[PDB]
RNA sequence: AAACUGCGGACGGCUCAUUAUAACAGUAAUAGUUUCUUUGGUUACAAGGAUAGCUUUGUGAAUGAUAAAGAUAAUACUUGAGCAAUUCAUUCAAGUGAGUUAGGAUGCCACGACAAUUGUAGAGUAACCAAUGAGAAUUUCUGAUCUAUCAAUCAGUUGGUAGUAUCGAGGACUACCAAGAUUAUAACGGAUAACGAGGAAUUGGGGUUCGACAUCGGAGAGGGAGCUUUACAGAUGGCUACCACUUCUAAGGAAGGCAGCAGGCGCGUAAAUUACCCACUUUCGAAUUGAAGAGGUAGUGACGACACAU
RNA sequence: AUUACUUUGAAUAAAAUAAGGUGUUUAAAGCAAAAUGAAUAUUCAAGCAUGGGACAAUGC
């Protein structure tokens, strides 16, 4: 569609083939308010109630410190790191924790 | 000095002050900046029957 | 209260407006006073910008004329005979414009070309 | 009898008729209450005509007429002048009191004058 | 808005009141008069700004209703007066006579009115219209209406106007020959001899105005304000003659 | 002429009764059955109190199915700028038509002058038409 | 001082919930309506009562609570004397692109005045014609994000006649007649973390995203609904009823609406003093003077922008 | 014969963008000062008028 007049199919085309785009579409639809326990928010305040070790992928070979919080928004289950060397000392349980995300985007 | 400018209709004069260090009312009296110079507009209002009246 | 603005109809394609704001004292309205056969009883209302109305709610006698004779007196009316409008409006003897009304003629079908709800009398001429 | 106010200070009104103060809207217009705003009809627990129990308490052109004061006259001595440790007549109002040179000079009897309607 | 509103914004005001952006919140809204909202200066401008005699809104009031100032013939007391096209004014007091004429560099200018000069100011009729018992009159621009005119007086024509006396003297019709001072939007400011007229019947009329140098322009027939007739000026012109200069000697000159 | 309820009589009728029509304004002839006829139109651009102010467009007409009121499809472009390129787009307007106009039919260009609201939608008044070809289905006012 | 009367609180300030051709921006119309204020012009030597402020008796815990009595005034309310505009029926008829048009005349019907007005010294009133005012309000043309796991939608709905109501056109409303109106050029419906614009961030060009928020326009005052005053309010720092809250309490009862200015709880990643002054800008008022948490000043403040120490 | 296109205008709120000038000492700023207010350029998409008819659509 070329044609000086054909304006229709060309925003029509434009429209349905922007959909296709992974991380366009991602902040369109309804689910970053649905699905993602931060949603728009920076960081998420919550509570620490299990404390975890995850083995590293197969490359490495550790165990990662993590512990288990519910938001006070949400109230949904999620894992977190600990920044730093030996900081699982300093965690405790039933205390203001700031999460954050990580160097890739969500 | 400066400009001098008579009101004919609010008896008084319109007067630009510069310092190179009853009837009279000061004000803008500032300076630059690090002191010494100083300016301001003085307004003078002769006969206080005027000055009585011409005033908040 | 009454109101006569557009939004709460539909559009040309059957579309269902939507409101956005509650209703405003600039699109007014009031009931009819119908004119019935009474004693003189006339109600003055108070419009808008201060200007002054004269509601009529019965009426007997109005200033008919007759153009063939150029002669304009008054003549008591007898009774609604033809409304253009509304058959129901005989009964009940509503005065409103066009409606064919009888009088006998001492001072000479009449149609009432006024309007009693605001002008606040009757006046026709001869059919 | 007349009116009265309730065990509460509240009005018997002579137009209801309430053994227990009921409230209405109400103004100035039968007196049982001051309007703030203009047209400030407030809905006042008020009393109504019956006097039962709740009732508990039972309750010069016009200075022309103060005693046949004509005008022509010209009286001040007529005109009340009760004194004060001053001699105080209050005034009197619109007449023909004695001056009245300017009253219909210009702004009663130039009029035709003050009033020309010309070609 | 459920009425009439009472505040004027500052940086809604017209932009020719020279009004800052910094000044204040609100700007003075003229009161209803004889001239409109865009077409007139409030009498707190001319004496704060114009003329410098105040130093704020405070000694204005001090002064206007003194009953120190004359608007035309009368004499007004109202603070914010609309004060709009070249209606005189006279103030004894200082000797000095003034007039609000327009200029080509967009704005209000006041020209000096000598005493003698200032018994008359020149009106251009807005409408003629027969009132009921066949009495006939003219609308001026300032809304003025007076008794039986010319009935050669058309609507869209000037007069001459006394101000002791409120009478006619003279009246130019408007023609292929006389001279206007514009009061619209581009053209405004500007002096020229009407050269020829095209009317459209659906919107508009649009004349040409060519000026005395040569320099052609067009304007709406609303814009056209008759100054005189045959190249002849009946009113004292501002500083600068009327004349447009198309910035050819603007910027050079004010460097120097 | 006379069939309905009430007396259908012209606006501005006076014995001689007359056939009242005053002249439209920017070279707008007066249509020949708007003299001769004996049709009674209230809204009519020239036998009636309606004038024409600002705004005057046209169009094609498209349905000749209403009393003394048809609808004209004006068919334009609209630019879009980021494509630099025109689209094709439509409206219709609902124009009332005077009874004068007897041969006017769907497919017919049509100049449609504004007025006064005379109805809910109608506010243009046909002024005058154009004949053009047939289909076999002469629908008219 | 008071109090009666007049004017104003329909301006201003705040917030963005509703809202998808709705509003809004440009544009044209109002020969389809129009006030308030302001401006120009026109049209008996003075009648009467009662009312506050004033004096006296109280109630209850009371609200800006409250009744009786005795009085006392108007530029408060009426009477009273020297054409203008309104409706109908008929007719004569000149600017404007455009009018049985401004306007005149004929005959009844209705309202029918220029305060029964005011300082010894510095104007006001009652209607009407016209400006105001490009004003307000209705309205014309064009223009708005995604979606077809939305393809057919509407029955006062589309058109006509007559009336009604309105300040006014108009299905805005009622009575009678016809079946019409929109739609693949996306109608109808759904979503919004949708108030719109001037504009902002970033761009070689093209563009993408944002715009509650300085200014303009729209809407609302916890939720709808109905009204009073008047020139403008469907007012809410007005009232009335219900829904949901909240306050004092003498337990009988009363009013209140911080999406105004400071401040508090909660919500949260998320955001400041329970300060002073109308002296700057401007508004209102009986008007040079009174008021203004508008506005200005003062305090916190690493949101940011500019200059500059070791 | 319209329309589109194209060229000129008319009129079009300010603030904001680009700026014309101006030693807030420079700069951010402000329109101030030692009479000037930028002509200030607009304004996407529509609407009015006009010069031209090559490329275009509308039926004769």
């Amino acid at each position: 569609a070329r044609g000086l007049h054909a304006a229709r199919k060309m925003l029509a085309q434009r429209r349905a083939n922007k959909w296709a785009d992974k991380e366009w579409k991602k902040g369109k639809l309804v689910t970053r308010y649905k699905c993602n326990p931060l949603g728009t928010a920076s960081h998420a305040k919550g509570l620490v109630q299990e404390k975890l070790g995850i083995e590293t992928k197969q490359p490495n070979s550790g165990i990662r410190k993590c512990v288990r919080v519910r938001l006070l928004k949400n109230g949904k289950k999620i894992t977190a790191f600990v920044p730093r060397d030996g900081s699982l000392n300093y965690v405790n349980e039933n205390d203001e924790v700031l999460i954050s995300g990580f160097g890739r985007r969500g | 000095t400066r400009n001098l400018i008579v009101n004919p209709l609010l008896c008084r004069k319109q007067v630009v002050v510069d310092i190179y260090h009853q009837t009279i009312v000061l004000n803008g009296f500032v300076t630059k900046y690090g002191g010494g110079k100083t300016s301001g507009f003085a307004l003078i209002y002769d006969t206080l029957s005027a000055l009585k009246k011409f005033v908040p | 209260g009454i109101t006569r603005d557009s939004r709460h109809k539909r559009r040309a394609t059957g579309g269902k407006k939507n409101s956005m704001q509650k209703k405003k004292k600039n699109t007014m309205g009031r009931q009819p006073a119908n004119t019935r056969l009474g004693a003189i009883r006339v109600h003055d209302v108070r419009c808008r910008y201060g200007i002054i109305k004269r509601r009529a709610l019965r009426l007997e006698n109005g200033n008919f004329s007759w153009a063939s004779q150029s002669i304009t007196k008054g003549t008591k009316i007898l009774n609604v005979v033809y409304n253009a409008s509304d058959n129901d409006f005989v009964r009940t003897n509503t005065l409103v414009k066009g409606a064919i009304i009888e009088i006998d003629p001492a001072p000479f079908l009449a149609c009432i070309s006024s309007r009693p709800g605001q002008t606040g009398s009757v006046e026709g001429y001869i059919l | 009898i007349t009116g009265g106010c309730d065990k509460d200070g509240f009005p018997m009104m002579t137009g209801v008729a309430t053994n227990n103060r009921v409230r209405l809207l109400l103004d100035g217009r039968n007196g049982c209450y001051k309007p703030l705003r203009n047209g400030e009809r407030r809905r006042k627990t008020v009393r109504g005509a019956i006097v039962a129990g709740d009732i508990s308490v039972l309750n010069a052109s016009h200075i022309r007429k103060l005693f046949n004061l004509s005008q022509k006259d010209d009286v001040k001595k007529f005109v009340i002048r009760r004194e004060v440790a001053r001699s105080k007549a209050p005034k009197i109002q619109r007449l023909v009191t004695p001056r009245r040179l300017q009253h219909k000079a210009q702004k009663l009897e130039a009029k035709k004058l003050h009033k020309i309607a010309m070609l | 808005a459920r009425g009439p509103r009472h505040h004027l914004k500052r940086l809604n005001a017209p932009h020719h009141w020279m009004l800052s952006k910094l000044g204040g919140t609100f700007a003075p809204k003229p009161s209803h008069g004889p001239h409109g909202m865009k077409e007139c200066l409030p009498l707190i401008l001319i004496l704060r700004n114009r003329l410098n005699y105040a130093l704020n809104g405070r000694e204005v009031t001090m002064i206007v209703k003194n009953r120190t100032i004359k608007i035309d013939g009368k004499i007004r007391t109202d603070t914010r007066y609309p004060v709009g096209f070249m209606d005189v004014l006279s103030i004894p007091r200082t000797k000095e006579n003034f007039r609000l004429m327009y200029n080509t560099k967009r704005r209000f200018c006041l020209v000096p009115l000598t005493a003698e000069q200032a018994k008359f100011k020149l009106c251009k009729i807005e409408k003629r219209v027969l009132g009921t018992g066949a009495i006939p009159y003219i609308v001026t621009h300032d809304g003025r209406t007076i008794r039986y005119p010319h009935p050669e007086l058309q609507a869209n024509d000037t007069i001459k106007l006394n101000l002791e006396t409120g009478k006619i003297v003279d009246f130019v019709k408007f023609d292929i020959g006389n001279t206007a001072m514009m009061i619209g939007g581009n053209g405004m400011g500007r002096v020229g001899v009407i050269v020829k007229r095209e009317v459209h019947p659906g919107s508009f009329e649009i004349v040409h105005i060519k000026d005395a140098k040569g320099n052609t322009f067009t304007t709406r027939l609303n814009n056209v304000f008759v100054i005189g007739k045959g190249t002849e000026t009946l009113v004292n012109l501002p500083l600068d003659k009327g004349i447009k200069k198309p910035l050819l000697q603007q910027v050079n000159e004010t460097i120097k | 002429e006379q069939t309905e309820r009430a007396y259908q009589k012209q606006v501005f009728h006076h014995h001689s009764v007359k056939r009242y029509h005053k002249q439209i304004g920017m070279g707008f002839v007066t249509p020949a059955e708007a003299i001769k006829g004996t049709y009674i139109d209230k809204k009519c651009p020239f036998t009636s109190d309606v004038s024409i102010r600002g705004r005057t467009l046209s169009g094609i007409v498209k349905s000749c199915h209403m009393k003394r009121t048809i609808i004209v499809r004006r068919d334009y472009f609209h630019y879009v700028s980021k494509y630099q390129r025109y689209e094709k787009r439509h409206k219709n307007i609902a124009v009332h038509c005077s009874p004068a106009f007897r041969q006017l039919k769907e497919g017919d260009h049509v100049v449609i002058g504004q007025c006064r609201p005379l109805s809910k939608t109608v506010r243009f008044n046909v002024l005058k038409f154009t004949s053009r070809g047939t289909g076999d289905k002469k629908q008219f006012a």
